[PDB]
């Protein structure tokens, strides 16, 4: 065994300690029952993560572009790896030319 | 936090009635019931008291600093 | 020198500017300050 | 978080128009709304080299300077002001000083409350942070 | 700061010159900035938390400016509908009918 | 880059309506009124107050 | 039987909120984080 | 002239008929009662030492609103009204309460009967806090769990209402008059019909109902006026409502007194 | 407010405002005026 | 005529009840859910 490194806990997840323990010792440790977790501790503050809103990976999207410029639909797929869920590359197919243009 | 001494709008002393209240609540008698037996006839007293929550019972549960 | 209380196991004990920062019973590492004995005066309103 | 308040529906005197309300005067005199208001301010020595670290103490008029207008007699002699003291704005509550580097020679770092606000000394932590300088919290409680 | 003291008065944002005007002090104790009702709507106001701002004038030049170009009454009419833009509203409206 | 004046000739606060005031009378809290301060020339006639 | 009434409903929701919270989906994150996602990431 | 007619009495509260008397006087007394009627109130808080979880200006505002007995207050002068330092003996009470809680378990309830009158002026009857009974523990001051004690001196002054309510003798004053509605002085709101959408007051059958051929009488005033003084225990209600007339008259009195010196 | 503004001049029509609301207020301070849930509600013949 | 199945991560979902539609039995056109569920959910556990 050897030590990489030290991961922030999410309160009364899994690993915390406030998991188990019941009221009793919550209230011996000054901790209120009412409280929910969900939120770590960086140096002494309570700091919550926002969640991301994304677009979905590895799905066809097709749309209409603009009157002015010569595409007139656009499909695009934004390719992700399952292994991480991380996107990795972008990739489009275009319609070249207006109706009845270039 | 702890049942206020007077109600807010009148100002007719209620403080002494909580333990009143709580006993009478024991017997399964209804929340208007006990309120009529305690003689709050205004309204005013009767959400002074019906609506009070008794934090204090909490606060008590952690270990004093000295 | 000065009255301090502990934050575990809330015994009081005094310090004089030269002791590491600690409980001298338990070794907890969070201690308070004891209150004044001054009297403080309010007005009831 | 709130309260149930008799509210009445009317123009009586012309002094709730427009987005404003008439509070009951001895209402309040009996607690309705009254709340209390806590803040806390934090400091640490920092340390600049070998030895060179600052100290919580009480400054002194003559072999400590850049003294603030502020009253220092309310601090202790480790600097650190005793809960339940009544103190007013601009008044010291932590003492630190930090030497110069290279009697007289002592820059004061001291933390004076807030001047817009008031109260009494609610709590006082003194502690140690995670490399084992000194640390101390003061919470401030008022009421309003 | 004394009464009958011209002071300026104004509400960002001023979109209109008559979003800043001249005001005649009135010392009164509490914490707030009093106005009367009529004078609400050419700020385009509330009482729900609004803030306002005032400036006093420092010189003759100014006050004897503030009073004789800015005043309030000076700006009951505006010029760009000829129409008057202060009116009698909320309560008294509702119980002068 | 500039810094170091007191300048204290303006206020900003919340408001509330009056139906006792004039159309042309604004009401100051007598702290603003401490707060700010009008520099006035001392003559023969305003001298006493 | 019976039909299900409004305070079956209610029951069925009173359930949820029994098993799972306000916060689960925090909290089931982070702990298929640290369960399975560390391991395999290390592995890769 | 003017009638009384007691219809309730009892220690705490009193409903009454009142006639033969303008609307204003009536109107005048009830703000009297409501508003400046002395009573004894703790008006200064010493905390030698508290460790409960409550605040000291929490636990000093809640002992502010504990009613006293204020029967002999009228001998008491006010704080300003005495030369003495401070204050003296002459012009206030001294209370004292110590409370405390031993052992790891159960919590000690601290009441208003915990309150001891440690001096006062002798020997007025002022200063011990109003109990419903003998055995009544009266008003819940606070709760103490293990190694938590509370030891405070209070001083209480006399004062009125306009103050600070804590000084009001009266929590709420019933008053009514014209039932019937017989001087048109209301106009009642209704979607159908007026008389059935709204419920009788209580004194309905005090006064005969109008009969359906009956003009309006326009030089006709409001007469009689039914109210309902409910006391906190500080002063009985008959002691409530002689100490307001005696403070209009005072009050009046000394506009008299004014009037004569300003020639 | 027109015609006292281009008739009198601004500070009459000043002190107009005053006079008009401190009168109406006095009036309405005394008289009374209030709002209610039954003055949203219909008949049944409307509601029909 | 496509058929997806999705087995992604941050996909939002609700709960919703199940209304039985197998045109095979009675129960057809109704809530699958039961009193016994509700019974059993008061109880906490389940006859065995
Ligand atoms: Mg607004
Ligand atoms: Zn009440
Ligand atoms: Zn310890
Ligand atoms: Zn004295």
């Amino acid at each position: 065994k050897v030590h990489i490194g030290k991961v922030p806990i999410m309160l009364r997840s899994k690993f915390c300690s406030l998991r188990t323990l019941d009221e009793v010792d919550l209230y011996k440790m000054k901790e209120c029952p009412y409280d929910m977790g969900g939120y770590f501790v960086i140096n002494g503050s309570e700091k919550v993560l926002i969640a991301q809103e994304r677009s979905a990976a590895n799905i066809v999207q097709v749309f209409k572009k603009a009157a002015p410029s010569p595409i007139s639909h656009v499909a695009e797929i934004r390719s992700a790896l399952e292994k991480g869920s991380r996107l990795i590359s972008t990739m489009q197919i275009k319609l070249y030319g207006r109706e009845d243009k270039g | 936090m702890i049942i206020p001494v007077r109600c807010f709008s009148c100002g007719k002393v209620v403080g002494d009635k909580w333990d009143a209240y709580l006993r009478l609540l024991e017997e399964g008698k209804q929340e208007g019931d006990a309120l009529d037996e305690l003689k709050l006839k205004r309204y005013c007293c009767r959400r002074m008291v019906l609506t009070h929550v008794d934090l204090i019972e909490k606060f008590l549960r952690y270990n004093p600093l000295e | 020198g000065v009255k301090y209380t502990c934050g575990a196991c809330a015994h009081n004990f005094s310090l004089n500017k030269s002791d590491p920062v600690r409980c001298k019973e338990c070794g907890h590492r969070v201690i308070y300050k004891a209150r004044t004995k001054r009297m403080i005066q309010f007005d009831a309103r | 978080a709130g309260q149930n308040a008799i509210v009445a529906i009317a123009c009586y005197s012309g002094y709730n128009q427009e987005d404003s309300m008439i509070m009951n005067q001895s209402s309040i005199d009996r607690g309705l709304f009254r709340s209390l208001f806590f803040r806390s301010y934090m400091d640490q020595e920092k340390r600049f080299g070998i030895s060179i670290v600052e100290e919580f103490e009480k400054p002194t008029r003559a072999t400590t300077l850049r003294l603030k207008h502020g009253t220092y007699e309310k601090l202790d002699e480790d600097g650190l002001i005793a809960p339940g003291v009544r103190v007013s704005g601009d008044d010291i509550i932590i003492g630190k000083t930090t030497p110069i580097p290279p009697y007289h020679t002592k820059r004061d770092a001291s933390t004076p409350l807030r001047s817009t606000e008031n109260g009494i000394v609610d709590q006082v932590l003194l502690t140690t942070n995670q490399e084992g300088l000194k640390f101390v919290k003061v919470r401030m409680r008022t009421t309003k | 700061l004394m009464d009958d003291d011209p002071v300026l008065f104004n509400r960002q944002p001023s979109l209109h010159k008559m979003s800043m005007m001249a005001h005649r002090v009135k010392v009164m104790p509490y914490s707030t900035f009093r106005l009367n009702l009529s004078v609400t709507s050419p700020y385009n106001a509330d009482f729900d938390g609004d803030e306002m701002n005032l400036h006093v004038p420092q010189s003759e030049e100014t006050r004897a400016e503030l009073s004789q170009l800015c005043a309030v009454p000076l700006q009951i009419v505006s010029p760009q509908s000829n129409k008057p833009v202060m009116g009698i509203v909320q309560d008294t409206l509702c119980g002068v009918r | 880059n500039l810094m170091g004046k007191r300048v204290d000739f303006s206020a900003r606060t919340v408001i509330s309506g009056d139906p006792n005031l004039e159309l042309d009378q604004v009401g100051v809290p007598i702290s603003i009124a401490k707060t700010l301060s009008y520099p006035e020339t001392v003559t023969q006639y305003n001298i006493h107050r | 039987d019976d039909t299900i009434t409004t305070e079956d409903c209610w029951t069925v929701i009173s359930a949820f909120f029994e098993e799972k919270g306000l916060v689960s989906q925090q909290l089931d994150s982070f702990d298929e984080f640290m369960e399975t996602s560390i391991q395999d990431l290390v592995w890769e | 002239e003017p009638k009384v007619n007691i219809i309730n009495a009892q220690d705490d509260e009193v409903e009454l008929m009142l006639s033969d008397v303008n609307l204003s006087l009536a109107n005048s007394l009830r703000r009297t009662m409501l508003a400046e009627v002395p009573t004894l109130a703790i008006d200064l808080v010493e905390i030698k030492m508290n460790t409960s979880v409550l605040a000291d200006e929490f636990i000093s505002h809640r002992l502010g609103l504990i009613p006293l007995v204020s029967e002999d207050v009228e001998e008491m002068k006010y704080s300003r009204d005495c030369t003495c330092e401070d204050y003296c003996d002459e012009c206030s009470v001294v209370l004292e309460l110590s409370a405390r809680h031993e052992g790891e378990e159960g919590t000690t309830d601290v009441y208003s009967s915990s309150l001891i009158k440690v001096s006062g002026p002798g020997n007025l009857n002022v200063g011990e806090p109003v109990r419903r009974d003998d055995y009544d523990q009266g008003i819940l001051l606070c709760k103490l769990r293990n190694h938590q004690e509370l030891n405070i001196r209070c001083i209480a002054k006399k004062g009125i209402a306009k103050e600070h309510a804590k000084w009001s003798p009266c929590s709420a004053i019933a008053f009514e008059y014209d039932p019937h509605n017989k001087l048109k002085h209301t106009d009642f709101w209704f979607e159908v019909d007026a008389k059935k959408e709204w419920p009788d007051s209580k004194y309905a059958t005090w006064e005969e109902p109008p009969k359906p051929g009956e003009v309006f009488d326009y030089k006709a005033k409001p007469n009689r006026f039914y109210m309902t003084v409910e006391t906190t225990g500080s002063l009985k209600a008959n002691q409530v409502f002689s100490r307001g007339i005696k403070t209009l008259q005072e009050k009046l009195a000394n506009v008299l007194f004014e009037l004569e010196n300003s020639r | 407010i027109h015609t006292v503004m281009r008739e009198k001049g601004p500070k009459i029509c000043a002190e107009l405002f005053g006079n008009i609301q401190k009168v109406v207020n006095y009036w309405l301070l005394h008289n009374g005026f209030s709002i209610g849930i039954g003055d949203a509600i219909a008949d049944a013949s409307t509601m029909k | 005529r496509e058929f997806k199945i999705f087995t992604d991560v941050g996909r939002v979902y609700r709960p919703l009840f199940i209304v039985e539609d197998d045109e095979s039995k009675d129960n057809k056109g109704e809530l699958r859910i039961t009193k016994e569920h509700i019974r059993k959910i008061q109880q906490g556990y389940d006859d065995d």
